[PDB]
Order: structure tokens, then C-alpha cells, then sequence
């Protein structure tokens, strides 16, 4: 739909407005010239092991959008209960059945901002982890510390 | 006052009543409203230029049944 590239436009400006970028908590970038593909960036939130990191997200447009919501990946290999440690897959509901059509890339880009400071080790996408945070909790923070410096900058 | 007629690449023609002396800003943001679309979304042109909010039938030597042509923007707004 070209109401759907109209709309990423929109949304991409939008982000690009937002006082959460002027802040610098939040970016977008744009991959293709098509806007079907984009590239997020979110700060790791204070009092966090993510702290100091910054975090790339693969952002796919499928062509059922905006009946279906985008793809998102962290690019940016982090140690959490809800995201891949190995593929950066993302577990969070307003991504699978609770997206609802009128969602912004911003809303989106906030709420895996609150994601990273707000874990539901219940519903885990990485078990090992979920089960480190539920288990060990000192071992979980050191290790989450370790990757934001690794691989996030920090 | 003077009709105007409004067309888009899909060839639709919508008309318009406005008034001599009045800042086309307004023609251009009932156009985008009806077409519920963001004004910045779209571009006017009249005789291969482009209206601006200042802009007036006035200015620009508009006449009765002139016509307008409108394109999305790049940017989208």
C-alpha cells in the first residue's frame, strides 16, 4: 500500500520530532528507500545492566501492515528474559496479539524502551536466561552488564 | 468568489467556492481534510507553480473554472 508508506513516512518524522530523540533515548534510520525497512535505536534505560548501551533494531514492514505489526529484532545482542541471546527475537504483546493498527513507530520503540527496563520472566523468549534472572539473579545482572559493554558499548 | 477545481492524479475533480481576497491556506486545508490526509502531505499547482498558505485568488490572476493540480509529497509531510 502506498497508505502504508505514506503512513511510515509519517511515522519516521515523527520519531525524528519526538522529544525522546532530542534526549537521545530513542532514533530511527531508514535502511531502503522504499521505507519498508528501518532502523531503530534505543538507549538502555537508567538503573539497568543495559545502561550506557545502545541497542540497533531490525524494523521490517510486512504487507499486511498495518493489519499486522512490524518485525522486530535486536541487531544488538543482549542478555534478557524476553529477547533472543542468540537471534535478538523479541518476545512482547503489542508485536504478536495485542498490536493494534493505530500503534506508532514511536509507541513501539517506547514500549521495547520500558521492555528493557521491565522484564516478564513468565512468558520468556530465551529460557536460559529467564531461568538465570528467576534463579540467579547477581549472576543474570553481571552477565547483562558484560554483553552491554561487549556488544552494546557500554 | 470563483469556483476552483481540484484534481489528483487519479483524475478525480472536486470543486471549490473562495474568495477573491482570502488566503488559499484554506483551500488547501479542506482539500487534505477532506481527503483526510496531513496538509504538508500534499502540493497545489496552479500554471505549473505552487500555491502557498500566503498565496491568494487575488495574486496569481485566478479565474472561474481554473483549475488546480495537487501531488503527494516525498516526504509525505
Amino acid at each position: 500500500a502506498n497508505i502504508a508508506v505514506q503512513r511510515i513516512k509519517r511515522e519516521f518524522k515523527e520519531v525524528l520530532k519526538s522529544e525522546e530523540t532530542s534526549k537521545n533515548q530513542i532514533k530511527v534510520d531508514l535502511v531502503d528507500e522504499n521505507f519498508t525497512e528501518l532502523r531503530g535505536e534505543i538507549a538502555g534505560p537508567p538503573d539497568t545492566p543495559y545502561e550506557g548501551g545502545r541497542y540497533q533494531l531490525e524494523i521490517k514492514i510486512p504487507e499486511t501492515y498495518p493489519f499486522n505489526p512490524p518485525k522486530v529484532r535486536f541487531i544488538t545482542k543482549i542478555w534478557h528474559p524476553n529477547i533472543s541471546s542468540v537471534t535478538g527475537a523479541i518476545c512482547l504483546d503489542i508485536l504478536k496479539d495485542q498490536w493494534a493498527a493505530a500503534m506508532t513507530l514511536r509507541t513501539v520503540l517506547l514500549s521495547l524502551q520500558a521492555l528493557l527496563a521491565a522484564a516478564e520472566p513468565d512468558d520468556p523468549q530465551d529460557a536460559v536466561v529467564a531461568n538465570q534472572y528467576k534463579q540467579n539473579p547477581e549472576m543474570f545482572k553481571q552477565t547483562a552488564r558484560l554483553w552491554a559493554h561487549v556488544y552494546a558499548g557500554a | 468568489y470563483i469556483k476552483l477545481k481540484v484534481i489528483g492524479q487519479d483524475s478525480s475533480e472536486i470543486h471549490f467556492k473562495v474568495k477573491m481576497t482570502t488566503h488559499l491556506k484554506k483551500l488547501k486545508e479542506s482539500y487534505c481534510q477532506r481527503q483526510g490526509v496531513p496538509m504538508n502531505s500534499l502540493r497545489f499547482l496552479f500554471e505549473g507553480q505552487r500555491i502557498a498558505d500566503n498565496h491568494t485568488p487575488k495574486e496569481l490572476g485566478m479565474e472561474e473554472e481554473d483549475v488546480i493540480e495537487v501531488y503527494q509529497e516525498q516526504t509525505g509531510g
